[PDB]
């Protein structure tokens, strides 16, 4: 009683697989520059600062 | 001044650190888990 | 901020500290300024020298 | 004059080559980010392939 129309299940992992991905992605970003505030994205007041 | 820049823009050795090996076992998780969840319901429903 | 290159395995780091050191090329690029200098120094010195 | 005109040559060298140094450096920050994400995938080509 399911269906291969969808495989919703993989749907579902997928999205977190992502948002699991752009953590690291910033982490990394962060960890390798040395700097936390690398994009006006991240801080507006402190880069101003 | 400097003082205050270098608190202001530095990251958290530590915090980073530990963010990202968190994260890096979510990714090898969710890679596992999406290729056996696409395999099973497959073939188990193929061979009804 | 201790900065901690690689975390992608590749050893960037090292490859960084190698073109510093074609950055110390580029303090090669003084060494030709370095040599006049001491030139210029060593000809200074002889000229106190010679005023003795 | 002479060893002035070094003091300035000097200095001028000394930023161009932090110039170039830093421009290095950001473009190996980028290497990391892109490494880590097709890594990562090829991993997943790799287990959903040995479905």
């Amino acid at each position: 009683a399911q269906v291969i129309n969808t495989n919703s299940l993989s749907l579902l992992t997928q999205n977190n697989l992502n948002k699991s991905q752009s953590a690291l992605g910033t982490a990394i970003e962060r960890l390798s520059s040395g700097l936390r505030i690398n994009s006006a994205k991240d801080d507006a007041a402190g880069q101003a600062i | 001044l400097t003082s205050a820049r270098s608190r202001i823009e530095d990251s958290d050795y530590a915090t980073e650190v530990s963010n990202m090996s968190r994260a890096q076992i979510l990714q090898q998780a969710g890679t596992s888990v999406l290729a056996q969840a696409n395999q099973v319901p497959q073939n188990v429903l193929s061979l009804l | 901020m201790a900065s901690i290159s690689s975390l992608g395995v590749g050893s960037n780091l090292p490859l960084d500290q190698l073109l510093t050191d074609l950055t110390k090329n580029e303090k090669g690029r003084l060494t030709p300024i370095t040599k006049q200098q001491s030139a210029n120094s060593a000809k200074l010195t002889a000229y106190g020298t010679l005023k003795s | 004059s002479l060893t002035k005109q070094y003091l300035s040559v000097s200095n001028s060298i000394d930023e161009t080559v932090a110039r170039y140094k830093a421009q290095f450096t950001q473009l190996d920050t980028m290497m990391s980010k892109l490494n880590n994400t097709s890594s990562y995938l090829t991993q997943q080509f790799t287990a959903m392939n040995k479905s």
